[PDB]
C-alpha cells in the first residue's frame, strides 16, 4: 500500500510501542496518588515510619490498593511554578504539629509556628488547582501537647481563646480553627485525625478517606453528586 | 559483547528433519527482528526466512515454503529454525542475522558465526555483479558495480541497497546500508554512490584487510536478493 | 561616613545606566516600520496530530533535521516522533515522572530531560545493544530544573529554580561554570546561534545575557511586570523576545541594550507559556493560557493569525530549522503540526 | 551575615561593568532587523507558503 | 358475543367506549409532556455537554429509547379514538407494535444497567468496571440494543391487523387460552429487573449508611433520588402485571366461554398500560433534570 518493507516494519514497531504505553497507562491509572505537605518537620518522619534531593516518592499497598505518596520538602522554590503538576492527585495529606504553639519559628524570631502552618493550609486549601481536592489533616504529637498544656496556656498562641485549659477543648478549638479556613465548603471536605497512635490506624484512616473520595468522584461521574 | 552463536549442524540423511538454534547474548533480543541466511559451497548468499519483533510478521523464501519453520523464544533469547523434507540443495552454512527497523536504523548489522549442515547424496528482483574476480594492489582505489532489474528508488527518496564484505573464513559484515551511509566501525575510505539501477562501491587506499568478496543486497521488497559476488585478490 | 556613599553608588549607577539608555533612543521601531507592507492574514492548518501521551505535555524540542521530535509528559515517558509519517521511534521510561523540560542534541545522538528530581538525565539514543540507556545523571542543583539546552555532544547548560544557571561537562559529570545574579527562580533559557552567549529569563521580572566561556553577566534587561516564562533569540542573534504572565511579549536589542517593541492586546489577559520566532524573524509565535497560540508581526506589532485547536493550555512551541512547520503541544496530551 | 559588604561590592562592580557598554542607536538596530527580515523573506515557508510539492506535511 | 378466531384458539376481543373516553386525553398529555422533556434532554445531551462518560452514554441510550417510544403515540390516539379501529395498514401497524415493545424493553434494560452502574460505583468503588472507556460501553450498548431487537423482531413476521368484522385490531395483547413465550416474558422483564433494582438500591442504601456518609446533604439527596426512581418503576409496572396474572387465573378457571367476565380486566389492562407510558413520561425529569450538573 505505497509503503516499503522498512516503512511497514517501522509502523509495526510504532504499534508495539503504542501497546506498551497503553499497558503502562492502565497500569498507572489504578494507583492512588497522595500529596504530602507539612510546615518544617512536624510529622513527616513519623507518618513515613508509621507506614513501614528533591521530590521523594513512597510506595505502599493496603487491601489490594497501591499508593503513591509524594513529599515536597526541602524544595526552597516558588510554589506556584510547580504546584500545577499535582492537579490530578486523589488527596492532599497535611501534617501539623500540635506541640508548637509555644515555639518560635527558629529561623525567624517573634513568630509562631502554628500561624505559619495556618497560612500554609490557607494557601493550599484555597488554591486554584485544588478546588475539588480533598484534604486529610493530621495533627501530630498529641501526647506532647497533653503534657505541655498543663503549664503553658493556649492563650499565648490564640488570644481569643475563652475555654478550659485542658486537652479536649483545646484540640477541638484548634481543629475548628483549621477547618474554618476552608472557603470552598461546597466542593471538598477536610478529614482530621489525631495521629499520635502506636497502632496501625493512620493507614486505615487514609484508606477510608480515599475510599470516600473515590465514591464521591464516581457519583459526580454518574451525575448523582 | 554482542554475540550470536548457532548450533545444530552435522550430517543429515535426505528427507529427515533438524532444528537449528541461534542463541543471543549481549543485546535486547526482543526488540530486533531476525533473519536466516544460508551460503552453499558454491560461494553465494541466499535469503531463507525472517521473523519480526513480537512475532507478528514471518516471511519465507520460495524454496523453503511449506517445509521450513522459524520461531523465537524471547524469554530464552534463542532463535529456532525447524527444517523438514531436507534435500541435497539445502547443504549450506546457515547464518543468524540481526536486524532493526526504524527511521535512520541500520539493519543487517551483526552476523553470527554460522553452522554447517550437510545432506548426504519470476517477479523476484535480479541483481547482477558483472565482475567476479578483479586483481588489486594495496595502496590503490577500486570500484565495484552492481545493477538491478527494477529501480530501488522509492517514492520517499530512499534507495534500498546494502553492501556486505566477507573475508576468507569469516562472517559477512555491513559496509553501506542505504547506498550512501557507512555503518558503525567502517573506515571512511569506503564510499557509496549511484542512483536508480546503477550502483558503485569505491574503496580508496585498499589494504590487505579489505581482501574478500563483496555482495549487493536489495531491501525494497521480499524476498531479499543478493548478488553473485565480486572477489578481490592479491 | 562612606557607608551612605557606598549604599547610594548602586542607585547612582542605575540612574546613569537609565540616562545612557534613554539618550541612546531617538526613533521607535514602529515609526520606522509603519512605512512597510503588512504581513497579511496568516492561516495555518493542522497537518499532523501526534497521539500517545496520557498526561500533560510539558516540553518539546525539534531535531536539527526538521523531522524528529522529542516530547515529555508527566507519565514519565519521552517519545521521539517521526513528524513526517506520525510514527514513534523510541519510548524512554523515566526514573522520575515529574519532568518539565526536554532537549535534543544537534548531532541527534542524545536526549536530555529533568524536573522536580533536581537531576538532568542524558540518554544515549545510538547504542550497539539496541536500547536507550542513561549516559549519566547530572546532580548539583538545589532546585527544580526548568530548562536544558545542548551546546555540543559534551556540554549542556541547565536552568534551575535555585536562582542559578550552570554549565556542565558530560564526560566527567561536573559543573564547569556557575552563573549567578538572578534573584528569583529561573524559568527559561535560549542559546545563541553561534553558541557563545545565552539569555536567561527568571521570576524577578528580569532577563540577563551571559557569556558561556567567561561566566560573566554582560547585560540585564528589565521592563516586564511579572514572571518571564519563555525566551527566544532572533535568527541573527542580535535580539530576543520574552513572554511573561502579564499577557505581554517584549522585544529587546542587545546592541542598543533597550526594549524595542511590546506585544499586547486588550482581549489578552492570560499568561504566556512559549515564545518562538520564524526563520526570517518576521513572525513571532506565542503560546497562551487561553487554549490557543497567536501569530504576531514582529515588526508591525500586529496579530497575523490565531492557531486554535487545543482544548487545554498550550505549554510548548517549536519551529523547525528550515521553517517548514510549527509544532504546538498542550496539556490535553496532544501534539499538532501546522503549515 | 558578615558578607554584606562583599555582596554590595560585587553588586556595584557588576553595575559599573554593565554601565560601560558601547550602545548603538535604536534606529540602527531597527534598520538592521528590518533589513534581515526583508533579505530572508523568500526563504520563510510560514510567512510565504510553499506549494504542495515542496510541503512534506501535505 | 365477542368470539373471534385469531388462531382459532377460542378467545374474545372487546371494544368499549370507556377506553375512548379516558385513554386518548391521558395519552395526548403524556405525548406533549414527554416530547418536550425528551427533546430538551436530547438538546442538552447533544449540544450543551462538554464531554460525557459511560454512565452518560447509558443515560443517552435511555433517552433515545424513551423518545422512540414517545414519538409513536399519535398512532395510539388514532387507534383508541376509533374503538380499536385501524386505518393505516400492515406495515405501519407492525412498525408501531415493534417500536412500542422494543423501546419499552430497551428502556427497562437500560434502567437496570444504570442501577448496576451505580451499584458498582458505590458498593465496589475500586472495581475495574467503573473505569471502562467510552468504547467499551458503546459495544455494551450495541449488544443490549441487539438483544432487545432480537427479542422484538418476531412481531414483523406475522400478518397484521386482525379482521374482527367492522373493525381492525392493531394490538397484539390478546388472551387466547394458551401459553405464549412473549406473554410470560412480559412478566419476566418486570420480575427480573425489579429484583436487580431493589437489590442494588438496598445495598447502596446500606453501604452509604454503614460508611456514615449520610450526614452529607447531597448523599441524602442521592438516597432520595434512588428511592424515587425505584418507587416510580414499581408503581408504573405493577398494575398491568397484576391484571395479567388475574387474567391468567381466569383463563385457567373459567376458560374462554361466557366472556362477559373478562371485560373489566380487559379495560383495566389498557388503563394500566397508560401508567406504563406515564413512567416513560416521568423518566427525564427524574433522571436528567434532577442532577446538580443541570442549570
Ligand atoms: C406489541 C405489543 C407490545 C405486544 C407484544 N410484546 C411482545 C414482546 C415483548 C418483549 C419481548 O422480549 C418479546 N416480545 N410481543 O408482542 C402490543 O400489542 N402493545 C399495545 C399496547 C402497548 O404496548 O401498551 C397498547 C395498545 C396497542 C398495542
Ligand atoms: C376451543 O374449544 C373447542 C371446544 O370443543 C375446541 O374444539 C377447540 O379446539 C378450542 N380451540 C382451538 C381451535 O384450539
Amino acid at each position: 500500500c505505497t509503503l516499503s518493507a522498512e516503512d511497514k516494519a517501522a509502523v509495526e514497531r510504532s504499534k508495539m510501542i503504542d501497546r506498551n504505553l497503553r499497558e503502562d497507562g492502565e497500569k498507572a491509572a489504578r494507583e492512588v496518588k497522595l500529596l504530602l505537605l507539612g510546615a518544617g518537620e512536624s510529622g513527616k518522619n513519623t507518618i513515613v515510619k508509621q507506614m513501614k534531593t528533591g521530590i521523594v516518592e513512597t510506595h505502599f499497598t493496603f487491601k489490594d490498593l497501591h499508593f503513591k505518596m509524594f513529599d515536597v520538602g526541602a524544595q526552597r522554590s516558588e510554589r506556584k511554578k510547580w504546584i500545577h503538576c499535582f492537579e490530578g492527585v486523589t488527596a492532599i495529606i497535611f501534617c501539623v504539629a500540635l506541640s508548637d504553639y509555644d515555639l518560635v519559628l527558629a529561623e525567624d524570631e517573634e513568630m509562631n509556628r502554628m500561624h505559619a502552618s495556618m497560612k500554609l493550609f490557607d494557601s493550599i486549601c484555597n488554591n486554584k488547582w485544588f478546588t475539588d481536592t480533598s484534604i486529610i489533616l493530621f495533627l501530630n504529637k498529641k501526647d506532647l501537647f497533653e503534657e505541655k498544656i498543663k503549664k503553658s496556656p493556649l492563650t499565648i498562641c490564640y488570644p481569643e481563646y475563652a475555654g478550659s485549659n485542658t486537652y479536649e477543648e483545646a484540640a477541638a478549638y484548634i481543629q475548628c480553627q483549621f477547618e474554618d479556613l476552608n472557603k470552598r465548603k461546597d466542593t471538598k471536605e477536610i478529614y482530621t485525625h489525631f495521629t499520635c497512635s502506636t497502632d496501625t490506624k493512620n493507614v486505615q484512616f487514609v484508606f477510608d478517606a480515599v475510599t470516600d473520595v473515590i465514591i464521591k468522584n464516581n457519583l459526580k461521574d454518574c451525575g448523582l453528586f | 559483547d554482542v554475540q550470536l552463536v548457532e548450533s545444530g549442524g552435522g550430517l543429515v540423511q535426505p528427507g529427515g528433519s533438524r532444528k537449528l538454534s541461534c542463541s543471543a547474548s549481549g543485546f535486547a533480543f526482543s526488540s530486533f527482528g531476525m533473519h536466516w541466511v544460508r551460503q552453499a559451497p558454491e560461494k553465494g548468499l541466499e535469503w531463507v526466512a525472517y521473523i519480526s519483533s513480537g512475532s507478528g510478521t514471518i516471511y519465507y523464501a520460495d524454496t523453503v515454503k511449506g517445509r521450513f519453520t522459524i520461531s523465537r523464544d524471547d524469554p530464552k533469547n534463542t532463535l529456532f529454525l525447524q527444517m523438514t523434507s531436507l534435500r541435497s540443495e539445502d547443504t549450506a552454512m546457515y547464518y543468524c542475522v540481526r536486524s532493526i527497523y526504524y527511521y535512520g536504523s541500520s539493519p543487517f548489522d551483526f552476523w553470527g558465526q554460522g553452522t554447517t549442515l550437510t545432506v548426504s547424496s519470476g517477479s523476484d528482483i535480479v541483481m547482477t555483479q558483472a565482475t567476479s574476480s578483479v586483481p588489486v594492489t594495496p595502496g590503490e582505489s577500486v570500484s565495484i558495480s552492481c545493477r538491478s532489474s527494477k529501480s530501488l528508488l522509492h517514492s520517499n527518496g530512499n534507495t534500498y541497497l546494502y553492501w556486505f564484505l566477507q573475508r576468507p573464513g569469516q562472517s559477512p559484515q555491513l559496509l553501506i546500508y542505504r547506498m550512501s551511509n557507512l555503518a558503525s566501525g567502517v573506515p571512511d575510505r569506503f564510499s557509496g554512490s549511484g542512483s536508480g539501477t546503477a550502483f558503485t562501491l569505491t574503496i580508496s587506499r585498499l589494504e590487505a584487510e579489505d581482501v574478500g568478496v563483496y555482495y549487493c543486497m536489495q531491501h525494497l521488497e521480499y524476498p531479499l536478493t543478493f548478488g553473485a559476488g565480486t572477489k578481490l585478490e592479491l | 561616613s562612606e557607608l551612605d556613599q557606598l549604599r547610594q553608588e548602586a542607585e547612582q549607577l542605575k540612574n546613569q545606566i537609565r540616562d545612557a539608555r534613554k539618550a541612546c533612543a531617538d526613533a521607535t521601531l514602529s515609526q520606522i516600520t509603519n512605512n512597510i507592507d503588512p504581513v497579511g492574514r496568516i492561516q495555518m492548518r493542522t497537518r499532523r496530530t501526534l497521539r500517545g501521551h496520557l498526561a500533560k505535555i510539558y516540553a518539546m524540542h525539534w531535531g536539527t533535521d526538521s523531522r524528529l521530535l522529542v516530547s515529555a509528559s508527566q507519565d514519565g515517558k519521552l517519545i521521539i516522533w517521526d513528524s513526517y509519517t506520525t510514527n514513534k521511534v523510541h519510548a524512554i521510561p523515566l526514573r522520575s515522572s515529574w519532568v518539565m523540560t526536554c532537549a535534543y542534541a544537534p548531532s541527534g545522538n542524545y536526549v536530555a530531560c529533568g524536573g522536580l528530581d533536581n537531576i538532568c538525565s542524558i540518554y544515549n539514543l545510538k547504542t550497539r545493544e539496541g536500547n536507550v540507556r542513561v549516559s549519566r545523571e547530572l546532580a548539583g542543583h538545589t532546585g527544580y530544573l526548568s530548562c536544558c539546552r545542548f551546546l555540543d555532544d559534551n556540554q549542556i547548560v541547565t536552568s534551575s529554580g535555585d536562582t542559578t544557571c550552570a554549565l556542565w561537562d558530560i564526560e566527567t559529570g561536573q559543573q564547569t561554570t556557575t552563573f549567578t545574579g538572578h534573584t528569583g527562580d529561573v524559568m527559561s533559557l535560549s542559546l545563541a546561534p553561534d553558541t557563545r552567549l545565552f539569555v536567561s529569563g527568571a521570576c524577578d521580572a528580569s532577563a540577563k545575557l551571559w557569556d558561556v566561556r567567561e561566566g560573566m553577566c554582560r547585560q540585564t534587561f528589565t521592563g516586564h511586570e511579572s514572571d518571564i516564562n519563555a525566551i527566544c533569540f532572533f535568527p541573527n542573534g542580535n535580539a530576543f523576545a520574552t513572554g511573561s504572565d502579564d499577557a505581554t511579549c517584549r522585544l529587546f536589542d542587545l546592541r542598543a541594550d533597550q526594549e524595542l517593541m511590546t506585544y499586547s492586546h486588550d482581549n489578552i489577559i492570560c499568561g504566556i507559556t512559549s515564545v518562538s520566532f520564524s526563520k526570517s524573524g518576521r513572525l513571532l509565535l506565542a503560546g497562551y493560557d487561553d487554549f490557543n497560540c497567536n501569530v504576531w508581526d514582529a515588526l508591525k506589532a500586529d496579530r497575523a493569525g490565531v492557531l486554535a485547536g487545543h482544548d487545554n493550555r498550550v505549554s510548548c512551541l517549536g519551529v523547525t530549522d528550515d521553517g517548514m512547520a510549527v509544532a504546538t503541544g498542550s496539556w490535553d496530551s496532544f501534539l499538532k503540526i501546522w503549515n | 551575615n558578615t558578607a554584606s559588604i562583599a555582596q554590595a561590592r560585587k553588586l556595584v562592580e557588576q553595575l559599573k561593568m554593565e554601565a560601560n557598554i558601547d550602545r548603538i542607536k535604536v534606529s540602527k538596530a531597527a534598520a538592521d532587523l528590518m533589513a534581515y527580515c526583508e533579505a530572508h523573506a523568500k526563504e520563510d515557508p510560514l510567512l510565504t507558503p510553499v506549494p504542495a510539492s515542496e510541503n512534506p506535511f501535505r | 358475543d365477542h368470539f373471534l378466531e385469531i388462531d382459532k384458539k377460542n378467545c374474545c376481543v372487546f371494544r368499549d367506549d370507556f377506553i375512548v373516553k379516558v385513554l386518548p386525553p391521558v395519552l395526548g398529555l403524556e405525548f406533549i409532556f414527554g416530547l418536550l422533556g425528551n427533546g430538551l434532554a436530547l438538546w442538552i445531551f447533544c449540544f450543551h455537554l462538554k464531554s460525557w462518560k459511560s454512565s452518560r452514554i447509558f443515560l443517552f441510550n435511555l433517552a433515545v429509547a424513551d423518545f422512540l417510544l414517545i414519538i409513536c403515540l399519535p398512532f395510539l390516539m388514532d387507534n383508541y379514538v376509533r374503538r380499536w379501529d385501524w386505518k393505516f395498514g400492515d406495515i405501519p401497524c407492525r412498525l408501531m407494535l415493534f417500536m412500542l415493545a422494543m423501546n419499552r424493553q430497551g428502556s427497562i434494560i437500560f434502567l437496570t444497567v444504570v442501577a448496576v452502574d451505580r451499584y458498582f460505583r458505590v458498593v465496589h468503588p475500586h472495581h475495574a468496571l467503573n473505569k471502562i472507556s467510552n468504547r467499551t460501553a458503546a459495544i455494551i450498548s450495541c449488544l443490549l440494543w441487539g438483544i432487545t431487537i432480537g427479542l422484538t423482531v418476531h412481531l414483523l413476521k406475522k400478518k397484521m391487523p386482525i379482521q374482527n368484522g367492522g373493525a381492525n385490531l392493531c394490538s397484539s395483547f390478546s388472551i387466547c387460552h394458551t401459553f405464549q413465550w412473549h406473554e410470560a416474558m412480559f412478566l419476566l422483564e418486570f420480575f427480573l429487573p425489579l429484583g436487580i433494582i431493589l437489590f442494588c438500591s438496598a445495598r447502596i442504601i446500606w453501604s452509604l449508611r454503614q460508611r456514615q456518609m449520610d450526614r452529607h446533604a447531597k448523599i441524602k439527596r442521592a438516597i432520595t433520588f434512588i428511592m424515587v426512581v425505584a418507587i416510580v418503576f414499581v408503581i408504573c409496572f405493577l398494575p398491568s402485571v397484576v391484571v395479567r396474572i388475574r387474567i391468567f387465573w381466569l383463563l385457567h378457571t373459567s376458560g374462554t366461554q361466557n366472556c362477559e367476565v373478562y371485560r373489566s380486566v380487559d379495560l383495566a389492562f389498557f388503563i394500566t398500560l397508560s401508567f406504563t407510558y406515564m413512567n416513560s413520561m416521568l423518566d427525564p425529569v427524574v433522571y436528567y433534570f434532577s442532577s446538580p450538573s443541570f442549570n
